[PDB]
């Protein structure tokens, strides 16, 4: 580990000096020392009101939002600097944390933010209002170049068919709750209560972590495969009956 | 009711009663009772379907 540390009361320009330490640092641990460094970085807003912060000390005119016009090229050279290299054993992954305004998609740090990286994944407030940890809403989340970081050789061959399944049973038991808010169990046919089960097993348990449950993919794709265990075949359509037979009979 | 929405349905009570239980006694009655019998499960299939 290497923690680098800047409380809020700490000076405004040593703020936007951190991130490039430890920038400098992961790229020599990762390229130099031939390693595989997972940097996180985090509250980058405070990181634009420091930015703002210089921008005032430069007397240049505010741009958008009144943030300064020229917050793209940083950011960018800040985000831009991971991935694998030729002849190297390492690679450097980079994630942020991004503190949204005020549920404001809108506002250009995010929506640059967005623009920049690869995909981008979602909290929730109603989850956390439901006291179910972690708060992280699936429906929207998107991973950009899953496809190739999973599959067999790599891992078990069916992962990416398996949250295909769990996302499409997901939304569709969301679209029938909501239908059954409104409408009646007295019209509700039987493969919707499985439905409606699945989904309130999967908040309760795949989505329910805990502080202290060091949890592997292996176990977590049985655990998947118990709740899609909870239907037949019959309607468990996406998925090839070659690649289904390697645990539906279990 | 169904979705929210209320329908009316009819039913059919078969109170313990008659009438013509004996016209026609010194004759004959029995292609009566098969035109009774026809017609009371004809009024159950015209109230279903009313």
């Amino acid at each position: 580990v290497c923690l680098f540390l800047n409380l809020a009361n700490d000076p405004t320009i040593e703020r936007i000096i951190t991130p490039r330490l430890a920038l400098t640092t992961a790229e020599f641990l990762a390229y130099q020392c031939e390693k595989h460094v997972l940097v996180i970085l985090t509250d980058m807003s405070s990181y634009a009101e420091a930015l703002r912060e210089v921008s005032a000390a430069r007397e240049e005119v505010p741009g958008r939002r009144g943030f300064p016009g020229y917050m793209y090229t940083d950011l960018a050279t800040i985000y831009e600097r991971a991935g694998r290299v030729e002849g190297r054993n390492g690679s450097i992954t980079q994630i942020p944390i991004l503190t949204m305004p005020n549920d404001d998609i809108t506002h250009p740090i995010p929506d640059l933010t967005g623009y920049i990286t690869e995909g981008q994944i979602y909290v929730d407030r109603q989850l956390h209002n439901r006291q179910i940890y972690p708060p992280i809403n699936v429906l929207p989340s998107l991973s950009r170049l899953m496809k190739s970081a999973i599959g067999e050789g790599m891992t078990r061959k069916d992962h990416a068919d398996v949250s295909n399944q769990l996302y499409a049973c997901y939304a569709i038991g969301k679209d029938v709750q909501a239908m059954k808010a409104v409408v009646g169990e007295e019209a509700l046919t039987s493969d919707d209560l499985l439905y409606l089960e699945f989904l309130q097993k999967f908040e309760k348990n795949f989505i329910t972590q805990g502080p202290y449950e060091n949890r592997t993919v292996y176990e977590t794709l049985d655990i998947g495969w118990q709740l899609l265990r909870i239907f037949p075949k019959e309607m468990l359509k996406r998925i090839p009956q070659s690649t289904l037979s390697e645990f539906y009979p279990r | 009711n169904v979705a929210g929405v209320t329908l009316p349905v009819f039913e059919h009570y078969h109170e313990g009663t008659d009438s013509y239980e004996l016209t026609g006694l010194a004759r004959g009655g029995e292609q009566l009772a098969k035109l009774k019998r026809n017609y009371a499960k004809a009024v159950e299939l015209l109230v279903e379907l009313a």
